[PDB]
DNA sequence: AAAAAAAAAAAAAAAAAAAAAAAAAAAAAA
DNA sequence: TTTTTTTTTTTTTTTTTTTTTTTTTTTTTT
């Protein structure tokens, strides 16, 4: 809870939570020597097992992920937490013995049931300082000699090696750094798998030479492979690169599980004291959407109270998604046109059989868009009579760059699905601004005419104080920026690569990463289409 | 659920990744836009130079400083493919019309790689600047960088052809372009063909455009490749070399000089496979083989032997070597953010409505800054004819804004200079946002808080006689320029004027003569 | 004009080669006395301030700064400025970083940095005050190698940058290695010598007992540090913080390396343990790890249990890179020259530099303020006589004849002018001006100056407040001239601002000791 | 002006007005016309041609500034910089 | 004991390579 | 007469190495 307002989604507060209670309990483990009694080491999700918890917080000026109030993504509230737990919960782990040794016990049972649950292995000869064990120059092996604690990470580089290498756990991270882009082995002849780069990996796992009368993966010497590459496009080239060489040649580990998938994250974002990671492009855009929404009140009138949070969330953001389908519709029809069909009102198909109608709402679509235009281009209006079926079907003029175009609103215009999307928007939206409304964002006050003009005012006040910093792979990030987002297992986020048919993953692979073209262009070209017309 | 770990499909993960790897290659840096002709990388290179000031009529600046701006705030890929892409601009033998003057080695046609970024130095070249004309004049969209911190163009509003003129060469993940340079006098009689007769043929832009015109002269062989790419967007070409065969006079043997060599060949590799075939005896009667390319010229000189016919060993070094090779034109380019194959006149009409698009939003943008200019000029002559009691107004006020105030409620006598003044183009020369509650009402002039502070800005030194005239003259100039604004703005045909001026001034001020010769056959 | 032109071996041998030595010795190898820094450092501070990387804007990325640096002021090239930033950005290199940089910058492992497109640049909070008020003319601008701009000759430091930080570079004659300090000790040394000019180097030894490495360790001797504050040369032995930890439950004991000496990397220093026990060169090793969990560092030594462990610890303390020894050689340019120097010489070379920075920069100040006051004099009188200024510069013609009119008349002093520039009395006209201008027989003569300001004058400021603010800035800087020239008048004054900006600069950025100097 | 400082300041300042010096830092830098024109061409040529006057003396030179030990080295670069400082 | 040789600290001069991603021509295996 | 693998663009991702110069130490070799 914070301030008395449940968070279903945790938070930062939840975070510290499990942070300290982890890093207690394993110190206290460590302390009284119950691990080595039980020769297993307890790790997260067992000291969770069969836990009641309750984290109340009140913050004075509380930051949360949207109006929804289900994540608290205040900064400042996870290191008070983490530090009161941390002294509090040992010092009530001195005090009462017999409790804790119960649940040390309980620990310890969750634990054994986990190896139990694993498989059968054996220990492997690991990179040390007495020993190399004929394994590359470059690899930065851990002290675990038991698979399926361990884990290696591939990375893009030296750069991002070190910044890998620098911040990790070197009882159980191993890195391996790669050269930039690897060799597509679905074009390249097995011959030319002897190379430096792909030789590097297989001489770490220990799967042998990828052969048919050599490959044995029971003898991989990390069971959990992690491909931590950038977190951008040319990242993501060398991620697919890496999924075909370990898809096609060493099918068996892709099968029983043991390669995972990093998600870096992309940008860092801060305002003032507080700072926040964000992933990718999409993810920007709704954190810049919460800031905008962030502490903003909307008034219809000069004496109303404001709109509530949610159903101004709501209304953000069916018009963005309306926004981006005019945005795809550009080739189609003008912006200002779909842009102007909003506020006007709804034209059905029974008022297509009246002439008289058509044209009066046509008539002041064209002089709204005629009053409010700021360009050289004039609106005219025309219905043509289609005597097929007794319909009047308007049709809009554009004279824009000295250029003149028709654009007919058919039939199917009217019941395309976009219109009933602008429709209902438009009904959404029809008198949520008298002529007094304003929005406030504090002590700043500004009256509003439109909600474009209250959305770009919001956008601007949010990005007064932005700074962005946009992470070129992970040698820009400091290694405890590395180590807290996507090392530690607390707070990691990966992704378990599965084959949920081999016939599609097959074809899906030989058409993607194949010698011919044409397939590969038919489906990037197909795709494509179909992001564009995902609105009917 | 916030889980540490989730399934992901290898299909699913596979498609996405690879489908955002190869839109993004091809939208953002493989292809060119039909309009600019430029990629990313060099609209991003030349926007950094034009705001460093790296001005034709200007000192050069070192590589190293123009590729640390552009890495640092525009473009975050690398400062080694930036600085290829530097000197690939300013070498002459790659692009027709180089956009970048070059300082320092920047390599050759014998091989012979370019320096590094810190010896040589760069400055935009004079066709660069026609490149980027009224980029100030917001006739382009801008767009955010990568960190958000600056603006960069979405398009440069272009005069010259630049994708016909200096082609493009780019191999994305599904596509793949490859577009030949033209003459720019005969791209730009191609482009006012088009806009004097829209509905014309391809057959008619072949006549005002015969074919490339490659920056290393040549002959091309054939005609067919050419009309089946300009009326496609597809097809082989043949260059051949300007080779010879020179005869001696005094003794009877034979040399073959070639004086020029096709487009992307290198002088030593060629001359290296020519030697490889001599040596495994694939080509017979070649005695010796040099060069004497001494500054005036490129001369390759491929000694005959006495029992050899000689033209029969200079066809068999066209059949073998590189001195004949095929150019496959693949006219793939990005229109309205999607690549599309296109022929010539799509090109010529992509770039026709850019400079209509370009002229309006100038002519409108013009138009805005003299109206607001004209406003703050009434304002300064309203107060420079009610001069006294002003002075009197502010001097009674404490502080400027009841300064302010009292100027705002208290309406102006125009006087007979203000008065005279503003009777020519009362109409059609205010602001078009300004309410009708302000401006002359009656006689009565009626002042705004911009106008209030532009008067309270008002210095002592504009108080003299020779001020209030020039104020005047500046505010008959502001109107014409109004006048003729608004004239371009009403009429289509008169903004085809403007733009076939503008095309007349760059065919006579960079105008070139054709260096390839496309021969028959 | 010949085309060849015989010349000796010999002098063409000692010509380019005394020009190659000179060259690196005054340029790129020896640091300055003053402000302790290489023409690399001061090249890169200067474009890092002029770009405006200051400590609480945000980052830029490191290929700018390097290419801005190259491109104006340093003629020899990329790769090696990038790495003059990442040293100066480490923390294990430099006891007080000069930059704050953002990203991989290697480790005491030996990792190098990342490259030039991935990390970003800042200036650190020290390097400000390094280079504080660099804008008012206190140091001499030379010229560019183009000489299309300038750069400082020396910045005008405030902390000891030579002693706190210390320099390491090889010139072609000389060599310079000089460990770094603390900068609260180096602070009191300063402030001992300004009580004291005529201070024994015991007293400065009092105040300073030795280096302080950026890497926390143990120095053995001191008759080294006493030869090297003497002298200005003296060998030093770093010793490694290593416990020999004896297990409770059994006598196995494990020898714990807490901390490592100076320049030493990690990797090598493992490395060469693995090779002394696989060449049987060191006994009673069992076991080498490296258990560095980002709490410090930590390399577990197992000893087996027929060996003392005590011996084994001696015995990687001798052979092994555990202990090194530094050679202090306090070697830098002293008036654009090479010369050993010991502590007292550093200290007085710093003070004297203060000195000189604190006299120029209240002689710029002064300049300013009487420049400023003169400007509010004219103004003030054009105020006091606004009408007929008015009248006379509505009936000129040009702008040109208003400045000679205003000029040929004299002006009648206001009651409010009358009362604030006979106050002000002298000490506030600016040396440059004749006796012929100014107030004469109560009546203001104005200047050419005074004139174009009064015709530059707006109409907003003939408001009622803006006079009182006229008047208030002139009091002002009548207080501003008064305190400057105290300040140079006397020469306590000077050493009162120079002491009390040095305790400041010990409450900004005092820091504790790392490094133990005992007594063995 | 009043002073000989303060016409050669101004004749300076008024010198390097239009001027503009480009410093080549190496051959890669310059044009290859430039290397033509200046140290290429034998018309335009000026070169030196290295010569012996004794060997002793030479040999001598040769191991003080390059060989080995420093001390001679140092000596020479002092005595040197003293000399240019001197008359 | 004795000399000689190698390495590493920090600013300088120089450079060297491995892969994707399309088309289109050689130049050998089959 | 037909497959197959190799070169070339031009933007992207990645790394690598050789010397000069002076103290000081550590090998190793006699």
């Amino acid at each position: 809870f914070t301030n008395n307002i449940p968070q279903r989604d945790g938070g930062t507060h939840l975070a510290g939570f499990r942070a300290a209670m982890t890093r207690t309990l394993n110190a206290y483990m460590d302390k009284e020597g119950y691990s080595k009694k039980a020769k297993v080491s307890a790790t997260g999700d067992d000291a969770r097992e069969g836990l009641i918890a309750v984290v109340s917080v009140k913050v004075p000026d509380p930051k949360f992920s949207s109006q929804t109030k289900d994540k608290l993504v205040s900064s400042e509230v996870k290191s008070a937490v983490e530090q009161q737990m941390n002294e509090l919960l040992a010092e009530y782990l001195l005090e009462n013995p017999t409790d804790a040794k119960i649940v040390v016990g309980k620990i310890i049972d969750a634990a054994r049931a986990r190896e139990a649950a694993r498989r059968a292995r054996e220990m492997t000869r690991r990179k040390g300082a007495l020993d190399l064990a004929g394994l590359p120059g470059k690899l930065a092996d851990c002290q675990e000699r038991d698979p399926a604690l361990s884990e290696l990470y591939l990375v893009e580089g030296d750069s991002a090696g070190g910044s890998a290498k620098q911040g990790r756990n070197r009882k159980n991270q191993a890195i391996l750094p790669l050269k930039g882009k690897i060799l597509n082995v679905e074009k390249a002849r097995f011959d030319k798998m002897l190379s430096s780069q792909e030789v590097a990996t297989l001489i770490t796992a220990l799967g042998c030479g990828i052969g048919r009368d050599e490959y044995n993966p029971d003898k991989l010497r990390y069971h959990s492979i992690i491909i931590m590459t950038d977190a951008d496009v040319d990242g993501s080239h060398i991620r697919t690169l890496l999924l075909t060489f370990f898809y096609r040649q060493m099918p068996e580990i892709v099968e029983r599980g043991h390669v995972y998938i990093a998600q870096p994250p992309l940008y860092k974002v801060k305002k003032g004291k507080q700072e926040q990671y964000i992933k990718d492009d999409e993810a920007m855009d709704q954190y810049q959407i919460s800031i905008a929404l962030d502490g903003a009140t909307l008034h219809t009138n000069a004496s109303a109270p404001a709109l509530a949070g949610e159903a101004l969330e709501k209304l953000v953001s069916e018009y963005n998604a309306t926004q981006k389908m005019i945005n795809r519709m550009e080739r189609r029809y003008p912006k200002a046109m779909l842009k102007e069909l909003i506020y006007q009102p709804t034209l059905t198909e029974a008022d297509l059989s009246d002439e008289q109608t058509v044209t009066r709402w046509v008539n002041a679509l064209v002089s709204e868009l005629n009053d409010k235009e700021q360009h050289g281009s004039q609106w005219k209006f025309d219905v043509h009579t289609n005597a097929e079926q007794n319909l009047f079907e308007p049709i809009v003029r554009v004279r824009t760059h000295g250029v003149d175009t028709d654009y007919p609103l058919d039939h199917e215009f009217i019941t395309g699905g976009e219109y009933r999307r602008i429709c209902t928007l438009g009904e959404k939206l029809r008198g949520l601004l008298e002529e007094d409304a304003f929005i406030e964002r504090g002590e700043r006050r500004q009256p509003v005419a439109s909600f474009e003009q209250a959305l770009d005012w919001l956008v601007k006040e949010s990005r007064r104080g932005l700074s962005i910093q946009r992470y070129k792979g992970l040698g820009e990030m400091n290694p405890e920026q590395l180590w807290e987002t996507t090392m530690d297992p607390e707070s990691r986020r990966m992704l378990r690569v599965t084959v949920k048919d081999a016939i599609a993953a097959d074809q899906l692979f030989t058409t993607l990463m194949g010698d011919a073209v044409e397939p590969r262009r038919a489906f990037i070209e197909e795709n494509a289409l179909k992001a564009a017309n995902i609105d009917i | 659920l916030a889980r540490e770990i989730t399934p992901v499909n290898i299909e699913e993960e596979l498609k996405s990744s690879y489908l955002d790897y190869a839109m993004s290659v091809i939208v953002g840096r493989a292809l060119p836009d039909v309009r600019d002709g430029l990629k990313p990388v060099h609209r991003r290179v030349l926007y950094a130079m034009n705001v460093l000031g790296n001005d034709w009529n200007k000192a050069y600046k070192k590589s190293a400083r123009v590729v640390g701006d552009v890495i640092g705030k525009y473009h975050p890929h690398g400062d080694s493919a930036v600085y290829d892409t530097i000197v690939r601009m300013a070498q002459p033998f790659s692009l027709r019309y180089m956009l970048v003057d070059g300082q320092g080695n920047f390599g050759s046609i014998d091989g012979d790689s370019a320096a590094a970024m810190r010896f040589t130095e760069i400055r935009l070249a004079k066709i660069a600047h026609e490149l980027m004309a009224d980029l100030e004049k917001e006739t382009v969209d801008f767009v955010d960088n990568y960190d958000g911190t600056e603006k960069i163009p979405d398009v440069m509003p272009t005069k010259i052809p630049n994708l016909l003129v200096n082609g493009s060469s780019g191999i994305a993940v599904g596509m793949a372009t490859n577009i030949p340079p033209h003459n720019l006098t005969e791209v730009i009689n191609g482009c006012l063909a088009y806009i004097d007769d829209e509905d014309i043929s391809i057959e008619g832009l072949m006549e005002h455009i015969p074919g490339p015109d490659f920056p290393t002269a040549a002959i091309i062989n054939g005609r067919r490749g050419i009309e089946e790419a300009y009326r496609t967007g597809r097809g082989k070409v043949y260059i051949r070399a300007r080779a010879e065969v020179e005869v001696d006079a005094k003794t009877g043997r034979e040399t073959i000089i070639v004086h020029e060599i096709p487009y992307q060949v290198n002088k030593a590799r060629l001359i290296e496979k020519i030697a490889e075939l001599v040596k495994e005896k694939r080509v017979e009667g070649i005695s010796a083989l040099r060069d004497e390319s001494d500054k005036d010229g490129m001369r390759i000189v491929i000694e005959v032997k006495r029992d050899a016919v000689g033209e029969v060993v200079l066809n068999n070094l066209y059949s073998q070597t590189q001195l004949q090779v095929s150019f496959g034109i693949n006219m793939v380019a990005l229109h309205h953010g999607q690549p599309k194959i296109m022929n010539l006149k799509d090109i010529i009409a992509a770039f026709v409505r850019h400079r209509r698009e370009v002229v309006t939003r100038r002519t409108i943008f013009e138009l805005r800054k003299a109206r607001d200019r004209a406003h703050i000029l009434e304002a300064l002559a309203v107060a420079l004819a009610n001069i006294d009691p002003i002075i009197e107004l502010i001097r009674h006020a404490p502080t400027p804004a009841e300064a302010k105030t009292a100027l705002v409620a208290n309406p102006w006598q125009l006087g007979n200079v203000a008065a005279m003044l503003e009777r020519a183009g009362d109409d059609a020369a205010r602001p078009e946002w300004l309410e009708p509650e302000f401006g002359v009402r009656d006689g009565l002039y009626y002042l705004t808080e911009q106008q209030a502070q532009a008067i309270l800005d008002l210095r002592l030194q504009k108080l003299t006689g020779l001020e209030h005239e020039k104020l005047l003259d500046e505010y008959k100039e502001l109107l014409d320029q109004i006048a003729e604004l608004l004239r371009i703005l009403g009429s289509a045909d008169r903004l085809m004027e403007v733009i076939r001026e503008e095309l007349e001034l760059v065919r006579e001020q960079f105008g070139d003569k054709r260096r390839t010769e496309i021969t028959a056959n």
